[PDB]
């Protein structure tokens, strides 16, 4: 009978941090989470030292050296940690489905837009940072017009190679 | 307030089709049709703003 | 008892404008046509203005604004346009498996080929066409050795950038 | 009741030469074989001349003909050719799976590696040969550590176009 | 060797679900769901080196 968090809202919301989108193709990979914390589920993660592992640190991505995928929320996850993948679980990492992820740029993106990914904090946005610490997600595309901090639904294909911007 | 004025057709409500399987993942649509609102006679309906 | 078209043809064609070809996999996507007149069955299309919305106009296509897909023959379309899309009405792009086209080159094409978009009028060759007017396709190829205005079937993956040639 | 080739190994080996691993997606492709001899099972294939045929000879890819794909383990095949697709044969090609290869690289290849394809003998490895005699195929990874001449999987997407590399 | 020092829970076994069919291909998925060993004891446990 849990009142909390009331806010009475006009009609229901798009979607969570991490939900999917049905459609009918879609890689989902199992991966094994390395980070000693856990890892968040619209995320983005790179490739682990354990052959199979993954971590959400991906300051250090390249053209290279690209990032893995996005993971995805499982919604069955040891309940210890809120809404995270703890360490040592399969992570279900997405990399060809439409998926809804948070949005960080001042200005909001609209329908096609490039994806620029922020290697210090791992973030996506509309534009380049300018300062050689973003990538292009060169196979990527938005799908919904959103503010700054709201949810937006985004194509991913991480199989085309990323571009390097300075 | 009448048929004459205002109509708006659903021919198909709201039905569920079967469940497809795709490695350990159970996808299930669902699906319905309808039809805009249509207002024949814009003559008959009136805004008053200001209240 | 109709006759009319009648040209005792030696045995069946091999396929329409728009028909696919089966295959496992299949991005089918549902856009709402914008242009006042219809769109053709395999026909490509660009961004439309309303989030999910297509045009018939790929006048203006770039690799910073690259091309949606190509429309699907769908053969259940209100019957006053003849085959078309009428406007307002869910589009079926096609963005990953095998269609009929219709080649528009002067020595035709063979098996293996790149694709060729003119962007004046949205017609798929096989060389470029020279003056800043041509775009490349860069995941597509052909299948089929095919003549002047005959159809062909290609396969097609949308998620790779397009290249732009002058 | 047949003990030769017998190692007493510790534990079950890996893989076969082309055997799949289980995923949702695969385009695997129909193709007939043209070579004279057979063809092996992991395995890439050219562009044949027959509009829907294959040949093992990719002694001559480019970025404007790129290779078709890799064959996969049959087990059904005429049982006169030991190991092989006979020649006028479904070939079965695969283009988007994940699927176990031979490496043949000095140091051996790790996790996430680029993929080389040496045209001379066509040979999957780590780094580039360097007297423009090998091509990159740009959408493809390893996904296994492994020493020369040892089985890995590599995941494998063929509609990326391939970069030349002198 | 007590079951009071050491233990191993295997919940599942091994399973194996309905075969899904695309495009002349079969796929069987099996799974199973296991635990890893405990030591709960670690001072009835001796290791020795360099026999």
């Amino acid at each position: 009978m849990a009142p909390y968090n009331e806010t009475y809202a006009s009609d229901y919301a798009f979607a969570y941090e991490g939900m999917v989108s049905d459609i009918a193709p879609a890689d989902i990979i199992s991966r094994t989470v390395e980070t000693s914390a856990g890892i968040g589920f619209g995320k983005i993660v790179a490739q682990g030292t354990s052959d199979r592992g993954c971590k959400a640190d991906v300051s250090a991505v390249s053209p290279t050296a690209p990032p893995l995928g996005i993971t995805v929320r499982s919604q069955a996850t040891e309940n210890l940690t809120l809404d995270k993948y703890p360490r040592y679980d399969g992570a279900a990492i997405m990399r060809k489905g439409v998926i809804w992820v948070l949005v960080t740029d001042a200005g909001g993106v609209v329908a096609g837009d490039p994806v620029w990914l922020k290697k210090s904090d791992g973030t996506f946005s509309n534009a380049d940072v300018g300062s050689s610490g973003g990538l292009r997600l060169a196979g990527c595309r938005w799908d919904t017009s959103a503010a700054n901090g709201a949810l937006a639904r985004m194509r991913v294909d991480f199989d085309v190679p990323p571009v390097a911007g300075a | 307030n009448s048929p004459e004025v205002l109509k708006m057709h659903i021919p198909m409500r709201h039905r569920f089709l079967p469940v497809q399987v795709v490695g350990l993942t159970y996808k299930v649509p669902g699906i319905f049709r309808l039809g805009g609102l249509d207002i024949r006679l814009p003559k008959e309906v009136r805004y008053v703003d200001g209240y």
